[PDB]
């Protein structure tokens, strides 16, 4: 039993790290915590490693786009890695990654 | 037309895939026989874990039995049933 | 079934294109400073056996396929870009 | 040409043979069925020939290759131990 319907297209509403110049946010993660918020928004905590040692980042994602501060990043496409058996291993990437040239980004491992 | 990123990633990720394996690799003490066919299709862990520190390896195996023509030096030939190992499930885990 | 019968084994093993998961570095060997995700791709390639040391299984029709791959230049930038790969569509056993 | 065929006649010395098999591209395949493979000729029917090829047994024929390459084996190949035979390549 786990939170269902995480696969799909989501938009960042808030994130706890500075994504400054970033346009391409992507990765392959088992979230440290995933929470359904009152209204159907999702909050993800992922425990990563910024500019050195290891930190936990929270993001709140919504099915509705807010013309806002994350526009360069674009919609976040999320899919379960179905060949990782069952459960909670996801791949994601943002729309800003679709570019003929490299753009500033992060890959979460 | 272009294969989209999520489709490539899901298709290539570590899982069991039909792999053509030379029977002499499975039966290396029988390299004095001739087998027909000389290779067999076996489900084996394949694909990528997308992290140079991880390797795609089996977690569950099973046996499959196949009729093979076995040509024995100076003793004639026959179809004989030969058993082979298959992978049913795979995982990505540390190398070393 | 209990056993895969002989003619089925022979038909399934005999030289033909088969889905193969190929490391991107094998196809682009000088791009070893990049990290690709995924790191391998599914390509149809001639495989199986010709059962006669006089013969090798080789392509007679090939096609190109384009796939979106995340190409990472570490500490520089990343993006999904299109990469071309060669596939095989038809094979034969030749001398 | 796939299916079981029983041998009616062929231009070969059966001798002690019990297991006939191989992988062939026939030169010809006319009508019963004559097959010609270099040279070897053989005739075959969906019907039996009492007491003559009986040790060799029916001949099972299947087409190989993805869209005139056949493989075949005789029922006598279906033994737990090796038996006299040949592989026609
Ligand atoms: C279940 C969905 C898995 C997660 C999907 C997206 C959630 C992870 C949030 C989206 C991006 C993750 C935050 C990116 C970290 C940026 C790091 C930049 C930096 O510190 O320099
Ligand atoms: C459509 C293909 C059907 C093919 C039928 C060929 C089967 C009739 C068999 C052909 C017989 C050839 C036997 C070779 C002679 C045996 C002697 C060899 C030896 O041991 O010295």
């Amino acid at each position: 039993e786990e939170i269902q319907d995480v696969s799909g297209t989501w938009y960042l509403k808030a994130m706890t790290v500075d994504v400054g110049a970033l346009r391409c946010l992507a990765g392959s993660v088992i979230p440290t915590t995933l929470t359904t918020l009152e209204g159907g928004n999702l909050e993800a905590k992922v425990t990563m490693h910024i500019k050195g040692r290891s930190q936990e980042v929270k993001a709140v994602l919504s099915k509705t786009d807010e013309p806002g501060i994350y526009t360069a990043i674009g919609g976040i496409h999320v899919a379960k890695i179905g060949r990782s058996h069952v459960k909670d291993h996801y791949i994601f990437y943002s729309e800003g990654c679709l570019s003929g040239v490299p753009v500033p980004g992060v890959w979460l491992v | 037309e272009v294969v989209k990123f999520m489709d490539v990633y899901q298709r290539s990720y570590c899982h069991p895939i039909e792999t053509l394996v030379d029977i002499f690799q499975e039966y290396p003490d029988e390299i004095e026989y001739i087998f027909k066919p000389s290779c067999v299709p076996l489900m084996r862990c394949g694909g990528c874990c997308n992290d140079e520190g991880l390797e795609c390896v089996p977690t569950e195996e099973s046996n499959i039995t196949m009729q093979i023509m076995r040509i024995k030096p100076h003793q004639g030939q026959h179809i004989g049933e030969m058993s082979f190992l298959q992978h049913n499930k795979c995982e990505c885990r540390p190398k070393k």
